RNA sequence: UAAUUGCGAUAACGAACGAGACCUUAACCUACUAAAUAGUGGUGCUAGCAUUUGCUGGUUAUCCACUUCUUAGAGGGACUAUCGGUUUCAAGCCGAUGGAAGUUUGAGGCAAUAACAGGUCUGUGAUGCCCUUAGACGUUCUGGGCCGCACGCGCGCUACACUGACGGAGCCAGCGAGUCUAACCUUGGCCGAGAGGUCUUGGUAAUCUUGUGAAACUCCGUCGUGCUGGGGAUAGAGCAUUGUAAUUAUUGCUCUUCAACGAGGAAUUCCUAGUAAGCGCAAGUCAUCAGCUUGCGUUGAUUACGUCCCUGCCCUUUGUACACACC
C-alpha cells in the first residue's frame, strides 16, 4: 500500500497552512521550497512529504480540504 | 530486394526475407487468423518476430500475459516436468522444428495450424467443485477465454510429452502430430478428446 | 579480401584442421591412444579411436592461437567436465595432463607452438602461418 | 617504552550506560533496597542531563523463584 | 449445434467459496438489447467474449 | 557411413567363452554378456585384436572372434597395460590375472574364503551376510537377502 | 567485507535462525613524489586513531 | 530380439520402392515402417540422399526431416 | 575370540530375519508428563515477606 | 582521431561493451564477426537491429564488442544492445536528430529492452531453503 | 492499508513508544573527483593473412591522451509523477504514458509492552544449592565406543531414460579465501593411463592462484527402446594421498562385479518473477573427509493477482463461581 503515514500528513498540511503564497502545484519546485522552509533529516522524507503537500495544494484549487 | 553489402558481409537469404518482410524462423506472421471469435485479443501474432526467445515481463501485471507472442508461449509451456526445466534453448529448437513438421504436412503456415489447435481445444464451459454439503455436487460455468488459451496451450504440450515419453518417436513429431490432429480436430488427439470428455461432464450438468 | 581463423565458426576451423593432420602424418601421437580415457571424469574412450588425437591437438592449437599464452594446467581444466559420481552429486573434474602435455610437445615438433616467456606455450609464428591458412581454405569451401 | 598508558576521568559519568551498570552493581553489594538502588541511578542519569533512561534488574532476591523489573524515565527510541 | 456469443460488461464479483469463480452480465453481439450474468472459471476482465455454449440458463451465488 | 548387404554370412546368436552372445548387438557391447569383460575391456579387445567395431556380433568372421577369444585370455603378451586388470598380483603365484566368463565366479569364491578361512574381521563379516566396508547398517538395506 | 555467518542460539533449540556479522575494510593509497623532509613531515603528524599509514619508497 | 537391425535384400529393395508418397521422411519414420531399427536407418537417410527421392529441408542430431523429390 | 565368533551359531542375518519383531520398536514419543509444566512440584512456595524484602 | 563513439549493453551481469566508429561496414563481436555468435538460435536476436533499421546505415562505421560476465544467453542480449545504442549514440553527435529519433522510434517501437537495459536482478537467498523464496522441507511430526 | 496505515465518524482535542521514518545491499548517472594493483582509444617495436588503405594478434611502463566499460568518495534521482478511470469524488485503489526504477522499488538489518516453568549449567575462569574429591565423578596415557542392525520415523542425495546416455567439439559467471616466525592459496615445466609425483615459481593479494575457461547449456556424432550403452547399489582385485595411526574398509584412481528402481497407496511439503524448478561454485567445518549448511551466480517457466472452504491466528461481542487464571 502506499498510505502516507500522519507525519507525512501532518507536515504537509502545517506546510501548506502557512506557505500557500509560495508553493505551487508543481512538485519539482515544492521540493527546494521545504529545503529553505523546513528542516528534514531525509532526502527521501522530504520528497515524500513535497509530494503529498503538492497532492494537498493540486485539490484545493478545486474546493476546500478539511484541516 | 535491393542488395547491400559492407565490410564483414551479411548472408543472403538473410538479407532477403528479414529487411523485407518481419518474419519468423522463416515464416509468414501475416495471413494467419484466430478462426474463432474472442481468442483474437488473448492470442498474439501481429507483432511478429524472428525466434521465440524474450527477456519478457509477462508476470509483474494480472493480463498483460497475453501480449506475449502466442509461439513463444507454446515455447515456454515446452520446458518442463523438471528435468527440463528452464533449458529455452532446448525447447526453441523443438519447435523451429516442430514447425518444419507441421508444414511438411498438409501445407498451411505452421504457424497458422498452431492458431487452430489452439483455438480448437479449450473448453468452451467446464464445471467447478461446489460446497452443496460434503457431497460436494458440480456446477457448470462458461470459461474465460484467457483460461480457455492457457489451457489449449497446457493441454496440447502434455499430450505430446506423455506421447513423446518411452518412445522412439521424438518431442517436435508427436508435438507436430499433436498439433496437426488437433487443427481441426479429429478424436485422436489428446486435448480434443479432453476437451470434449470436459464439455461432456459440463453439460452434464445444468 | 584476407583471412584469420577467428573468421571461421569452430567446428568448421577444427575439423578441417583435424582433417589436415591425419591427411600429413607428421604428428607424434603417444601410442597410448587407443588404450586411454582423457579424462577421470569419462566413462568410455574417445570413439574417433584411429584419429581423435588429431581432434584435441587441432582444438590445443586454435586455442592457443587465440590468446597469449596457456599451459597444461589450463588444458586438463577446459577439457574436464562433469564426473558422475554414481551415487552422490557431480562435480567438476580435470582432464588429463599427460594428454595434453604431449600434445604441446607435439604441435611444437611440427612447429605449431612454441615455450613461452611468464609460462606455458604461445602461438607458433609459424602456427600463425600456417593456421590462417586452412582458415582460408573452409572460407572457400562456402566460395 | 613501546607501550604508554594515560588514565583519564570521562565527561559525566551520568551518560555512560557501563558507568551506570557498575553503579548498582555496587548499591546492591551494600545491600541497597532494590528499588532504592536502580530508582536513584535512573534520577542521576536523568540529572546529568540525559534524554532517557532505563534499568532492567533481573534474577533472584530472598524469594526463590526468578523476577524482574523496568525501571524508566522520559524518552527512549527503540529500533532502526 | 448453436453457438452464442456474449460481450462481458462489468466486473460484479467474486463467488464460490473457494473464489476461483467470478459473476459477470454479458451482452450478446447476435442482437444485443439483452443481457445476462454468468459465471466463470478462468480470469476476466470487461470487454472479453464468452461462448455461452447453452444461451438462456442464468446461474447466481456458489457454495 | 555404407549400406551393405551380406549374403546369409551373418548369424544371430554365437557361442563363445562357455556363454551365449547375442547376434545383432554391436559386436563391441555384444562381448559383454561375459562375466569379466566390460565395456573398456570389450573395447579395446577389439581395436586389439584389429576388428571394425561399426559391425555386430554376427558378422565378424569366425577367424575375428577366434582371434578376439585369443587376446582376452592372454591380455599381457598382447600389450594390454594391467591397470587394465582385475586381478593384478594374484596374493599367492603374484602374477597379474584377468579372471573371465565362469572363472570369476569362482575367484570370488576362493577369495571371501580366504579371509574366512583366515578368521579375518571382513571374512567374518562376510559370512554374517552383512555390508564389509564399514557402512552404516541402521538403516539401509533391509529386504536384501 | 569479512562476514561471519552463524546461529544465534548458544545450544540447539528452536528454528534455525542464521546471523551474518559483517566488517568492511577501506583502503587507499596516494603516491607522492617528494624530498626527504615533506614525508617524515607527512608521517609522523596527519595520523589518526582509526586509519593506518603505510609509507613504502622503491622503484619496484 | 524382435526385428530391426540388419539390411536383409529384400528389406534393401523395400527401402527403395516404399519410400514415395511418403510426405515426411525422418528417422522415427523408417523403424515405423515395421523394419529398420535407428542405427542401420540414419544410414539409411544418407544413402537415399545419395540420388533422390529426399530433399533435406531441416538438419541435424535428434532431428532430421526429408520430402519426396520433385 | 574371532574363531568364536564365526563358529558362533545363533548368529548373522538368517538367524535375525528369522526372528519376529519387537513392538516396542514402533512406538510413540512415549511423553511421560508435560501436562505437569506449570504445576510447580517442590511443594514449598514463597511467601509474601520474603518476596517483598527482595524486591 | 575520427568521429567515434563508445556504448555498453547489460543484461544480468553481463556487460557489452562497443566502438562504434566512421568506417566501413564492419561488424565484429570479440573478435569475430556477427554472423557467428553461437548459441545461434539466437543468431537473430542480434542480427536484429541491424535488420529492424535497414542493413545500410551502417556503410560509413565499423562496430567492436567485448563481452564479459554474464552467461551464454545474458552475453547476447546485452551485445545486441550495446549494437542498437552504439548506432543511436553516433548519430546523437554526429548525423542529425530526426535521423536519431528516425531509429530510436523503430528500436522502441519493437524492442526487447534494445536501448533501455533490463532492471532484474538476482534476488539474494535467505536462511532456512536453498532458494530465496523457497523453504526446506518440514513435518509437524 | 503490509501496518492503531490513514480517511472519516466523533466528548473528545492534540502527542509519544512500537509500524513508518532510519540503516545496509541490488538497480540508474557519457554530470563531479581520479587511477601501472582497473580499463579504452592513438602511437611506437612486432607476428599472421591479405594486400588498395585493411583484418587479427604479441609487447606490467618504448611514449601521448582519455574515464564509456571497472573501482569508491561527494552529490543527484522517485514523490506511486503526469493524465485518466473508480470511490462517501475522502484516505485510497485501478489503467495508460513517461521513467533506472512505480508489488513497502526488490531483499534484508533494526525492532515497543508483555508472556513460556520453551531450550542452554554440555560455550564461558557466568552462577546458587547438592553431589564427588586420591581405589577421584580431578587429569592424563594405552585400546575400544558414539558407525554397532530382525525393524519403525524425519531431512536428504541419485534414478527409473530419447527434452536422454555416452563420445568428441563449442565455451560463459558471481559471492569468496589464502604463508611469520611459516609451510596457506598455487601458475608454469617435466614424469605418470589415472589418482598422483617431482622441479621451480607468483601472492600477506583489485598486483599472484584466477578470465577461478564452473555446471547445466550449445553443436556433430554413436546407441534405438530392449532393465538398453537408463540405473549404479552391492562386491573382488590393484594403485596412490592425509595422518603417529586408516583393520570396523578417511578420501582419490583403475579394471571387474551390474542389484532395487518401468513415475510411486493413504497421506504430505514448498512456492507468485529473474521467482519456482534445473545447474554448478565459494565459504563454514577441515590433517584427511559434504550426499549438510551459509551465500553466490548461471539457465529460466506454467498458473493466481482471488477467496474464507479446509487449517492457523487475530479482533469485537458474550458467559464465568477462573485471577497460581482451564495444566
Ligand atoms: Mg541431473
Ligand atoms: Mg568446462
Ligand atoms: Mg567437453
Ligand atoms: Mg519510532
Ligand atoms: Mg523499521
Ligand atoms: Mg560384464
Ligand atoms: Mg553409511
Ligand atoms: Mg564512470
Ligand atoms: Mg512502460
Ligand atoms: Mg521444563
Ligand atoms: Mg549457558
Ligand atoms: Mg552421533
Ligand atoms: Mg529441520
Ligand atoms: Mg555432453
Ligand atoms: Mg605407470
Ligand atoms: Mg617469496
Ligand atoms: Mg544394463
Ligand atoms: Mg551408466
Ligand atoms: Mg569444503
Ligand atoms: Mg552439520
Ligand atoms: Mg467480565
Amino acid at each position: 500500500g502506499r498510505v502516507r503515514t500522519k507525519t507525512v500528513k501532518r507536515a504537509s498540511k502545517a506546510l501548506i497552512e502557512r506557505y500557500y503564497p509560495k508553493l505551487t502545484l508543481d512538485f519539482q519546485t515544492n521540493k527546494r521550497l521545504c529545503d529553505e522552509i523546513a528542516t528534514i533529516q531525509s532526502k527521501r522524507l522530504r520528497n515524500k512529504i513535497a509530494g503529498y503537500t503538492t497532492h494537498l495544494m493540486k485539490r484545493i484549487q478545486k474546493g476546500p480540504v478539511r484541516g | 530486394f535491393t542488395p547491400v553489402v559492407l565490410a564483414t558481409p551479411i548472408p543472403e537469404e538473410v538479407q532477403q526475407a528479414q529487411t523485407e518482410i518481419k518474419l519468423f524462423n522463416k515464416w509468414s506472421f501475416e495471413e494467419v487468423e484466430v478462426k474463432d471469435a474472442s481468442l483474437v485479443d488473448y492470442v498474439q501474432v501481429r507483432q511478429p518476430i524472428f525466434v521465440a526467445h524474450t527477456a519478457g515481463r509477462y508476470a509483474n501485471k494480472r493480463f498483460r500475459k497475453a501480449q506475449c507472442p502466442i509461439i513463444e508461449r507454446l515455447t515456454n509451456s515446452l520446458m518442463m516436468n523438471g528435468r527440463n526445466n528452464g533449458k529455452k534453448l532446448k525447447a526453441v529448437r523443438i519447435i523451429k522444428h516442430t514447425l518444419d513438421i507441421i508444414n511438411v504436412l498438409t501445407d498451411q503456415n505452421p504457424i497458422q495450424v498452431v492458431v487452430d489447435a489452439i483455438t480448437n481445444t479449450g473448453p468452451r464451459e467446464d464445471t467447478t467443485r461446489v460446497g452443496g454439503g460434503g457431497a460436494a455436487r458440480r456446477q457448470a460455468v462458461d470459461v474465460s477465454p484467457l483460461r480457455r488459451v492457457n489451457q489449449a496451450i497446457a493441454l496440447l504440450t502434455i499430450g505430446a510429452r506423455e506421447a513423446a515419453f518411452r518412445n522412439i518417436k521424438t518431442i517436435a513429431e508427436t508435438l507436430a502430430e499433436e498439433l496437426i490432429n488437433a487443427a481441426k480436430g479429429s478424436s485422436t488427439s489428446y486435448a480434443i478428446k479432453k476437451k470434449d470428455e470436459l464439455e461432456r461432464v459440463a453439460k452434464s450438468n445444468r | 579480401p584476407g583471412v584469420s581463423v577467428r573468421d571461421v565458426a569452430a567446428q568448421d576451423f577444427i575439423n578441417a584442421y583435424a582433417s589436415f593432420l591425419q591427411r600429413q602424418g607428421k604428428l607424434e601421437v603417444p601410442g597410448y591412444v587407443d588404450i586411454v580415457k582423457t579424462s577421470s571424469g569419462n566413462e568410455m574412450p574417445p570413439q574417433d579411436a584411429e584419429g581423435w588425437f588429431y581432434k584435441r591437438a587441432a582444438s590445443v592449437a586454435r586455442h592457443i592461437y587465440m590468446r597469449k599464452q596457456v599451459g597444461v594446467g589450463k588444458l586438463n581444466k577446459l577439457y574436464g567436465g562433469a564426473k558422475s559420481r554414481g551415487v552422490r552429486p557431480y562435480k567438476h573434474i580435470d582432464a588429463s595432463g599427460s594428454i595434453n602435455r604431449k600434445v604441446l610437445q607435439a604441435l611444437e615438433k611440427i612447429g605449431i607452438v612454441e615455450i613461452s616467456p611468464k609460462g606455458g606455450r604461445r602461438i607458433s609464428e609459424n602456427g600463425q602461418r600456417d593456421l590462417d591458412r586452412i582458415a582460408a581454405q573452409t572460407l572457400e569451401e562456402d566460395e | 617504552g613501546t607501550i604508554v598508558l594515560y588514565a583519564e576521568r570521562v565527561q559525566d559519568r551520568g551518560l555512560s550506560a557501563v558507568a551506570q551498570a557498575e553503579s548498582m552493581k555496587f548499591k546492591l553489594l551494600n545491600g541497597l533496597a532494590i528499588r532504592r538502588a536502580a530508582y536513584g541511578v535512573v534520577r542521576y542519569v536523568m540529572e546529568s542531563g540525559a534524554k532517557g533512561c532505563e534499568v532492567v534488574v533481573s534474577g533472584k532476591l530472598r524469594a526463590a523463584r526468578a523476577k524482574a523489573m523496568k525501571f524508566a524515565d522520559g524518552f527512549l527510541i527503540h529500533s532502526g | 449445434t448453436p453457438v452464442t456469443l456474449a460481450k462481458v460488461i462489468k466486473v460484479l464479483g467474486r463467488t464460490g467459496s473457494r473464489g476461483g469463480v467470478t459473476q459477470v452480465r454479458v451482452e450478446f453481439l447476435e442482437d444485443t438489447s439483452r443481457t445476462i450474468v454468468r459465471n466463470v472459471k478462468g480470469p476476466v476482465r470487461e470487454n472479453d467474449i464468452l461462448v455461452l455454449m447453452e444461451s438462456e440458463r442464468e446461474a447466481r451465488r456458489l457454495r | 557411413s555404407l549400406v551393405v548387404q551380406e549374403q546369409g554370412s551373418f548369424q544371430h546368436i554365437l557361442r563363445l567363452l562357455n556363454t551365449n552372445v547375442d547376434g545383432n548387438i554391436k559386436i563391441v557391447y555384444a562381448l559383454t554378456t561375459i562375466k569379466g569383460v566390460g565395456r573398456r575391456y570389450s573395447n579395446l579387445v577389439c581395436k586389439k585384436a584389429d576388428v571394425d567395431l561399426h559391425k555386430r556380433a554376427g558378422e565378424l568372421t569366425q577367424e575375428e572372434l577366434e582371434r578376439i577369444v585369443q587376446i582376452m585370455q592372454n591380455p599381457t603378451h598382447y600389450k594390454i597395460p594391467a591397470w587394465f586388470l582385475n586381478r593384478q598380483n594374484d596374493i599367492t603365484d603374484g602374477k597379474d590375472y584377468h579372471t573371465l566368463a565362469n572363472n570369476v565366479e569362482s575367484k570370488l569364491r576362493d577369495d571371501l574364503e580366504r579371509l574366512k578361512k583366515i578368521r579375518a574381521h571382513r571374512g567374518i563379516r562376510h559370512f554374517w551376510g552383512l555390508r564389509v566396508r564399514g557402512q552404516h547398517t541402521k538403516t539401509t538395506g533391509r529386504r536384501r537377502a | 567485507v569479512l562476514k561471519i555467518s552463524t546461529r544465534k542460539t548458544p545450544n540447539g533449540e528452536g528454528s534455525k535462525t542464521w546471523e551474518t556479522y559483517e566488517m568492511r575494510i577501506h583502503k587507499r593509497y596516494i603516491d607522492l613524489e617528494a624530498p626527504v623532509q615533506i614525508v617524515k613531515r607527512i608521517t609522523q603528524i596527519t595520523i589518526e586513531p582509526g586509519v593506518d599509514v603505510e609509507v613504502v619508497v622503491a622503484s619496484n | 530380439a524382435q526385428h530391426a537391425v540388419i539390411l536383409d535384400q529384400e528389406k534393401y529393395d523395400r527401402i527403395l520402392k516404399e519410400v514415395p508418397t511418403y510426405r515426411y521422411v525422418s528417422v522415427s519414420v523408417l523403424v515405423d515402417r515395421l523394419k529398420i531399427g535407428g542405427s542401420l536407418a540414419r544410414i539409411a537417410l544418407r544413402h537415399l540422399e545419395k540420388e533422390g527421392i529426399i530433399k533435406p529441408i531441416s538438419k541435424h542430431s535428434k532431428q532430421a526431416i526429408y520430402t519426396r523429390a520433385t | 575370540g574371532n574363531e568364536g565368533a564365526i563358529r558362533d551359531k545363533t548368529a548373522g542375518r538368517r538367524n535375525n530375519r528369522s526372528k519376529d519383531v519387537t513392538d516396542s520398536a514402533t512406538t510413540k514419543k512415549s511423553n511421560t508428563r508435560r501436562a505437569t509444566d506449570r504445576h510447580s512440584r517442590t511443594g514449598k512456595t514463597d511467601t509474601k515477606k520474603k518476596v517483598n524484602q527482595g524486591w | 582521431a575520427v568521429p567515434s563513439v563508445q556504448t555498453f549493453g547489460k543484461k544480468k551481469s553481463a556487460t557489452a561493451v562497443a566502438h562504434v566508429k566512421a568506417g566501413k561496414g564492419l561488424i565484429k563481436v570479440n573478435g569475430s564477426p556477427i554472423t557467428l555468435v553461437e548459441p545461434e538460435i539466437l543468431r537473430f536476436k542480434v542480427y536484429e537491429p541491424l535488420l529492424l533499421v535497414g542493413l545500410d546505415k551502417f556503410s560509413n562505421i565499423d562496430i567492436r564488442v567485448r563481452v564479459t560476465g554474464g552467461g551464454h544467453v545474458s552475453q547476447v542480449y546485452a551485445i545486441r544492445q550495446a549494437i542498437a545504442k552504439g548506432l543511436v549514440a553516433y548519430h546523437q553527435k554526429y548525423v542529425d536528430e530526426q535521423s536519431k529519433n528516425e531509429l530510436k522510434k523503430a528500436f522502441t517501437s519493437y524492442d526487447r529492452t534494445l536501448l533501455i537495459a533490463d532492471s532484474r536482478r538476482p534476488e539474494p537467498k535467505k536462511f532456512g531453503g536453498k532458494g530465496a523464496r523457497s523453504r526446506f522441507q518440514k513435518s509437524y511430526r
